[PDB]
């Protein structure tokens, strides 16, 4: 998948021909109850991030952007990356980075008194000539450089990422209603409490807790002996949707005490009704749009299709891996095309641009994977479950009761939940401890048995430096550098390594398929 | 729109037809240009 | 052990040769760092009962008998029997049935005007003349005919109950501070809140969790694979203090909510000073004691002594069982005579009389026990554990400062963690577990494999109909009987099984070594 044919669009036309014939088994093979548990996860695991980065847009962009857009575009790019992309287990939504990006440029033009609306269609135009080339030239071959170092690298650090946030909105949960002696008992609630609230805080931690705890309970159950194994697979597989029931009937149950729930806008209509409609003239809005801007936005367009091909093309090795059992096959020319071709006619509605995101991605391959009698035996590969996760994500808003009573600390549960279940498939996280694990107790695997100790601790250790300094540009201004950063681990795997470690120790170390050199 | 917008000469599918065109030009130049070099 | 000898104290002397050649070895085995966490463990296990059960006394007895009557007691019969007794790992202290019977006999005294601490004077009296008969004809040989069906029943039976009041405990702190949308700020607080206090049930049930949650994960770490053995397993055996200490600092840098702590007397005084002193009178206090009641105490004091008699023996079944490596000796005579004896002395200084608790002893042992590399490997047999935890009970009083700073909720995960941990050396919960596993994911045991599947859980439907009839009891004001109908289990295992259960499934499933028949 990774050959470089030599023919203009050759790596569009075999991912094509490669899982088109597998069209009409896509669809027949979400016959089953997993299927459905994996869409009610993905549903919840995709909406309530793209709620949330909505809010946040909407804050920061002056509601130019906002929910209603982000919910629109995900639900759209969902069902046509789902009905056409050439590895349906991928999730496509917003990110951090893109988050990041839309700030910096809206201050910006909000300093050089410029539209910014009509910047991100000039950008998303720019974004359509780029990938083009791209897919012409079969300029996805690069990827294959990126390594199993540089995938589990950037994996652990999104993981990490993941879970820092999902703590960090807890730890603001706690800061806004902090434990006190006393409390004002007359304190207004629309549109969101104005002071401190008692049993607020202390109800989500424990939602979130018992949260965490059920679905680790259900997903230890899957794979314990007890109930018939047609009902303890059944039971295992919804595992996160009992959790996320019981969870919302014990909140239900509890009137009392407020607990902030999830929040949609009341119908399809964009955030700011006086400043942009559903469609943005790419000549200007208010004012005339500069000529020079039209062509100075090539530089953020490259930007942004970094960003975007970056996240996706390693979202979709991380999920492909030959160990994980993906007898399908992958495209990355094909769904790279798509997403940043619906990216840039997205931009042309007023509606900000996705990329195929991990922890969502990873937790959809994982949450299809079926073990054997440990071993991972096969993964439900189809488009439906996609395509009803976005058709659920469109209807968000149609459905508002349902989702009004659904407190954000049973998400918060869900969201640590996925980041520790993804973990699994990462050999840095397992070589992690082992640094804290005596040799003895060391799997029986080819980078153990065959490289020393201290050798294989000096070789984490190395990464872990790399984690470090990712940590750090994400805790700067200068976050957008990140991809950069990142890219630069590639020079160190093929040439600074080499200098330290032979040959053998780096096959066994960052092997493409977990083999014995 | 929404609002009050500044009049332009073209709308908003003429603009975007034009950009569209240009756009799949300088693409298929691109292209050409290609094609002609790695044979001669 | 159980065999009689058919001599006058042939039984006391023979458990008196038995372990008392060993007592170099009970000081020396003690050297070690597990001894110390299992003191560290037990002073909390046996403190809080001691102090909850107190408290319970002196409101139901108008502070006749109360927490530092309790506490003394406590300290003088735990110093008496770790350095006479022959099972110094059992744990000596008050218990529910104990406390039941003190209940009946004041409201006996107040019904008929008799003097409630004189009556108990005269109980203990006639205790003493109970236990030396006993003793001397080796009614001790009698317990041999108490199997594993009537221990286990019993252990399972005091562990559910534990639990259950583990968890009533919760839901009464729960039900004393309910979750409200609004809370009065002047609520007196001297000695208990009178009202309501926000934030005070949920911090409650984050300690137990977070407790419990330690706790366990301790245990587990003990078991893993992390860390050097030695550390590890210094970690592991010190699991609960450092989970304890962990929740004890989270409460305390939490400064505006109430969380009840731990009571203890302002000094060494007796509960009730206008009522009675340390030393009564057993001719009468107030007025004369009649002469009827001198002799009519002998039914209660038959009463207290079964009470006391099964308890202690099956508690010490329990802790002595072969397959626990408890390879020292036990000794059933001489520990019955000095239970009852010290509680008839502690009966004539107004104390409560006390008899070997289940859990606590049961935790007792294994905290000193030793796994292999799983398999119970051995077992600190010393006597230091019991007399250090016998005198930090006694001393318990003058450490206010340090006592009156630990939450209960602490306490009640720590309660948790014993009774989840109580049920491991019970072949009845493992059946019980085999009712929710297909016949196949059965262990390889002796009384699965050679009995058929449905007369194995036939067998276990039965005990468990004698553990439901048992819940019945407690639940009921005749609780007095209790050990009545435990006892009639024996003519149910010894009478009515065989006519339904073949002689190999008998042996099978109620075997007092694990074999197969
Ligand atoms: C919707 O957009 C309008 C402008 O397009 C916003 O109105 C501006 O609000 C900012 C913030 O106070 C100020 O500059 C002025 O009050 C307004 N300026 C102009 C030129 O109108 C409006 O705030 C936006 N609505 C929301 C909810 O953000
Ligand atoms: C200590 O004991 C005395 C007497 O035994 C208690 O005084 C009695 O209190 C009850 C409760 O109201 C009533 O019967 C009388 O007020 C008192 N009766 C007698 C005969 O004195 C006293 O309450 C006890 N103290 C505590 C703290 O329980
Ligand atoms: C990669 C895509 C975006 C094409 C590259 C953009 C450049 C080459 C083209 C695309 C559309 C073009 C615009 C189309 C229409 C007009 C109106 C005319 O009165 C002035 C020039 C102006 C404003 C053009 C300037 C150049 C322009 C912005
Ligand atoms: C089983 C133990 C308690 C001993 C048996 C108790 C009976 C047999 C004995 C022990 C002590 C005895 C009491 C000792 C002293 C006196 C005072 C005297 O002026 C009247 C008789 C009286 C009140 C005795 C009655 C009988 C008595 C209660």
């Amino acid at each position: 998948p990774l050959q470089q044919t030599g023919q203009l669009f050759g790596g569009l036309v075999r991912d094509i021909r490669r899982r088109y014939p597998y069209y009409l088994s896509d669809i027949t093979d979400a016959f089953s109850p997993q299927v459905l548990a994996a869409v009610i996860f993905i549903y919840f695991a995709a909406l309530s991030p793209a709620i949330t980065f909505g809010g946040l847009l909407g804050e920061k962009t002056r509601n130019q952007m906002g929910v209603s857009e982000l919910l629109i575009s995900t639900a759209v790019q969902g069902i046509l990356f789902a009905l056409l992309g050439a590895q349906p287990l991928l999730v496509v939504g917003f990110s951090g980075p893109l988050l990041v990006f839309e700030e910096a440029f809206f201050s910006f033009c909000e300093t050089n008194g410029l539209e910014y609306i009509v910047g991100r269609v000039w950008i998303g135009f720019w974004l359509i000539l780029l990938v083009v080339l791209v897919v012409a030239f079969e300029g996805s071959f690069l990827v294959r450089f990126i390594s199993r170092y540089t995938q589990e690298i950037f994996s652990f650090l999104i993981s990490l990422i993941f879970i820092y946030e999902t703590f960090s909105k807890l730890i603001k949960i706690f800061q806004d209603h902090p434990l006190q002696k006393t409390y004002n008992y007359n304190v207004l609630m629309v549109p969101k409490p104005q002071g401190p609230l008692p049993n607020t805080a202390l109800l989500s931690l424990v939602l979130m807790a018992g949260t965490f705890f059920f679905a680790m309970m259900l997903r230890k159950f899957k794979n314990s002996s007890y109930f018939p194994g047609k009902l303890r697979r059944v039971i295992g597989d919804f595992g996160v949707p009992i959790s996320i029931l019981i969870m919302v009937l014990v909140d239900f149950f509890i009137q009392d005490t407020y607990t902030q729930k999830l929040s949609v806008p009341d119908g399809f209509k964009v955030s700011n009704s006086s400043a942009r409609g559903w469609v943005i003239h790419p000549l200007g809005l208010r004012s005339e749009f500069p000529i020079w801007m039209m062509f100075a936005s090539a530089l953020p367009a490259l930007l942004v299709f970094i960003l975007i091909f970056l996240e996706s093309q390693i979202t979709t090795l991380i999920v492909s891996k030959p160990e994980r059992k993906m007898v399908k096959g992958s495209g990355f020319h094909l769904d790279l095309l798509l997403v940043v071709g619906m990216g840039g006619v997205a931009a042309l509605f007023g509606m900000p641009w996705l990329s195929a995101t991990t922890v969502r991605s990873v937790t959809h391959a994982n949450a299809l994977t079926v073990m054997g009698k440990a071993q991972i035996q096969e993964v439900k590969e189809q488009r439906i479950s996609g395509l009803l996760v976005a058709v659920l994500v469109g209807l968000s808003i149609l459905m508002e009761p349902i989702l009004s009573r659904i407190p954000l600390a049973v998400l918060f549960g869900i969201f640590l939940y996925m980041g520790v279940t993804s973990l699994s498939g990462i050999q840095l996280f397992d070589r992690i401890l082992l640094l804290f694990k005596p040799p003895k107790y060391h799997p029986d695997v080819p980078y153990v048995k065959r490289v020393k100790t201290w050798r294989m601790h000096l070789f984490t250790g190395i990464q872990i430096i790399c984690l470090a300094v990712l940590w750090v540009v994400k805790s700067t201004p200068a976050s957008l550098a990140l991809p950069f950063v990142l890219i630069l681990t590639v020079p160190l795997r093929r040439v600074l390594l080499p200098l330290i470690f032979r040959n053998v120790e780096l096959q066994c170390l960052d092997a493409d398929d977990a083999k014995a050199t | 729109g929404e609002r009050v917008q500044l009049a332009h000469h073209f709308s908003e599918p003429e603009i975007t037809l034009i950009i569209f065109g240009v756009m799949a030009g300088v693409i298929g130049t691109i292209l050409l240009i290609s094609y002609g070099i790695r044979r001669l």
